[PDB]
């Protein structure tokens, strides 16, 4: 009654299943400016105070993109075919091939007719 | 609105979905950042001063703390105002090989969070194996939960231990010592559980093995060497549920098992007023005796404490101790015999 | 998704931290950060990522409810409920005009409208409730007295958790795990009600079902002392 909070509005918030705001300043794949209540989810929330973030699994194969794995643009192509759908970071994880290389210099001898 | 609700159950198992199994590489690589965190907090407090157990907690208190920082801080045992600033600013204010470390403790803290969630599926399949056994399936998760951190605390990954097996036995172990303080109306001692619980154990093979139901003779000469007849009879007493004052009883309606329970503490209206008259006697008795006569019996027997070897020490503030305290009691406990065989007060108040 | 941002000598605020807009990132007030998020810090290569996020007060649990219930005020909820009061007539006032009336009720009294909330719970004197001793080395007690004990277990193991600073899934079951124990004391049976493990499947006579007589208690008392 004393909340304009329903019947069933106010059970997901006492039985712990989706989150009412108190203080926000915040606007994702709604692009509303979420007012001071009302009810979302886990991975609502766990996209909003924590962010948009995706693994992404290999076969022992290589990795065709951590030479630039740095950046990435929504849909990129990697490895021998896996592409991400987020546009963000992309980053190393577990190195299984490292390429070591020696840069060496020496001094010749030579004699020419 | 009614689609669901006991969902308690469902619900977490399907929270505990959301997270997935880790790698034999990612499970070394998330414990590895957490012996180091936990190492670099103690750097910390061999540079700082400051404790290990609070560094802990203002490294937490940022990692978890976005609200997380109690809402009342224990009541003021605990401090979480504008003091966690402070402390995480001086910690910020370190010379950078010194502060390595707090980036070294906030990742480790970090990963300590996410290795616990990742295994506490574990947790479950185990706790669904103990459940019934006096005790809730969530309220086995929930302790299990915290085997599940125990084992993450104690624990080493340089013994290259397989961690699945590994928490599985701290897990069990948190469950087994929650089962045996809590599933009890009447807590029992540990070892008291066992005792019980090889019983039930030994109970079912003398139940088939004689055919009928085993004696208390029977079971002794079956059990331990040190074992009596007469003691299982009281280790079978102890083991009972009990009976609900709640219980209804026959008439199945109205009465309940503690309607007919007495009382026997408080004295009754014959009591009450006797004990009460047998007072007023007495002030109605031992009034016109000496304040000796009657303090000595006041002090042995009128103030509650038994002076028998008691009052013959201590000189009792003014008077004369050694062979004649021990006929004092004769100059006042043989006093009142005459009184009271002639004018026959007291005598009824016995019976 | 994040905002990375190197650096060249210097470095402050940690990894967990919550940054933005123009905030001091690094290098005495050089690199600064533009977008809200958590801060990374990477160790090995000196980036310190700012993940795509923000800092939402956005909570379960009676705690936020309790919480609106202090931030609510009531002379403005009357008088803006006195404007919502005969202007749809038929649609938005006819529940906005109920609304009102508890309102004035609670302004009537001087209730907090948090004090519905719990955070102190008292407990019956032990005696009506009591642990007598019958026949044969067995005893007898309330349901009540089995309803508080579960409880505490779990107001306990919270205590525990919430020290320990556990992930919050499980500091958040264990709540749900309170409620739901408040809940079967207060009034057991409004969510189907827990038993004695064993014995029987029969319901725990909780402080509701006493008072109500609601097992045959209530024809019971009429029939007189």
């Amino acid at each position: 009654t004393l909340l304009d909070l329903s019947a069933t509005e106010l059970e997901q918030v006492l039985y712990f299943s989706k989150y009412i705001v108190l203080d926000p300043k915040g606007a994702i794949l709604n692009g509303v400016p979420v007012e001071k209540r009302q009810l979302l989810t886990d991975e609502e929330y766990r996209e909003l105070r924590y962010g948009k973030q995706e693994t992404y699994p290999l076969p022992p194969g290589v990795d065709a993109l951590v030479k630039d794995g740095e950046e990435v643009v929504k849909g990129q192509e990697l490895a021998p075919g896996v592409v991400s759908r987020l546009d963000g970071v992309a980053l190393y994880r577990f190195p299984r091939r490292v390429r070591v290389e020696y840069v060496k210099k020496e001094r010749a001898g030579l004699r020419l007719p | 609105p009614k689609i669901s609700t006991s969902d308690p159950v469902r619900q977490y198992l399907h929270e505990i979905g959301q997270v997935p199994l880790l790698t034999l590489e990612e499970e070394v690589e998330l414990a590895r950042k957490v012996e180091e965190g936990m190492e670099a907090i103690k750097k910390l407090s061999e540079i700082t001063g400051l404790d290990p157990d609070l560094i802990r907690e203002v490294v937490r208190a940022k990692i978890l703390g976005s609200a997380r920082v109690r809402h009342i801080p224990g009541l003021k045992e605990t401090l979480d105002p504008k003091t966690v600033e402070e402390i995480d600013q001086k910690l910020k204010s370190l010379p950078k090989e010194h502060k390595r470390y707090l980036h070294i403790a906030r990742e480790g803290e970090a990963a300590r969070q996410h290795l616990i969630e990742a295994n506490l599926r574990l947790v479950v399949s185990i706790a669904k194996k103990y459940t019934g056994r006096g005790l809730s399936f969530l309220d086995l998760i929930q302790e299990g939960n915290q085997g599940l951190i125990r084992a993450v605390e104690k624990f080493e990954y340089k013994r290259r231990f397989k961690f699945s097996t590994y928490a599985t036995w701290w897990i069990r172990q948190a469950i087994n010592r929650a089962i045996a303080d809590q599933a009890r109306t009447i807590r029992i001692p540990v070892h008291m559980v066992e005792t019980i619980n090889k019983l039930s154990r030994t109970a079912r093979q003398l139940q088939q093995e004689l055919g009928r139901e085993p004696t208390y003779e029977e079971i002794a000469e079956a059990m331990g060497p040190g074992w009596d007849a007469k003691r299982v009879e009281e280790t079978l007493k102890i083991a009972q549920e009990p009976v609900s004052l709640e219980t209804p009883i026959g008439d199945e309606k109205d009465s309940f098992y503690g309607d007919f329970i007495p009382d026997e503490h408080l004295p009754s209206p014959v009591d009450a007023a006797t004990q009460s008259l047998l007072s007023e006697e007495l002030e109605k008795a031992l009034s016109k005796l000496s304040e000796r006569e009657a303090m000595v019996l006041k002090l042995r027997k009128g103030l509650i404490d038994g002076r028998e070897h008691t009052l013959e020490e201590v000189g009792a503030f003014f008077g004369v101790t050694r062979e004649r305290i021990r006929q004092i009691e004769n100059k006042a406990l043989r006093k009142l015999k005459y009184h009271e065989s002639r004018t026959r007060k007291l005598r009824d108040f016995l019976d | 998704k994040a905002r990375v941002y190197p650096f060249e000598d210097d470095v402050e605020v940690s990894t967990g931290d919550r940054v933005a807009p123009g905030d001091v990132l690094a290098d005495g007030g050089k690199v600064k950060s533009d977008v809200y998020g958590r801060v990374e810090v990477d160790l090995v290569r000196n980036v310190v990522r700012v993940v795509e996020s923000y800092d939402i007060d956005a909570r379960m649990g009676a705690e936020a409810i309790q919480q609106l219930l202090k931030e609510l005020d009531l002379e403005a909820l009357e008088k803006e409920l006195l404007e919502e009061m005969k202007h749809p007539s038929r649609a938005r006032r006819a529940k906005a005009r109920k609304r009102l009336e508890v309102v004035r009720a609670f302004l009537d009294s001087g209730n907090r409208p948090e004090w519905m909330i719990l955070e102190a719970v008292p407990v019956l004197p032990p005696d009506l409730r009591p642990m007598v001793q019958v026949d044969g080395g067995r005893f007898a007690t309330s349901d009540l007295n089995d309803l508080y004990r579960r409880l505490i277990n779990r107001n306990n193991r919270l205590k525990k958790l919430l020290a320990q600073g556990a992930p919050e899934i499980i500091i958040r079951n264990e709540k749900r795990m309170l409620q739901e124990a408040v809940d079967a004391l207060l009034d057991n049976g409004r969510r189907g009600a827990p038993v004695t493990n064993p014995g029987s499947d029969r319901p725990l006579r909780s402080l509701t079902d006493i008072l109500s007589g609601k097992q045959g208690r209530f024809r019971q008392n009429l029939l007189g002392k």
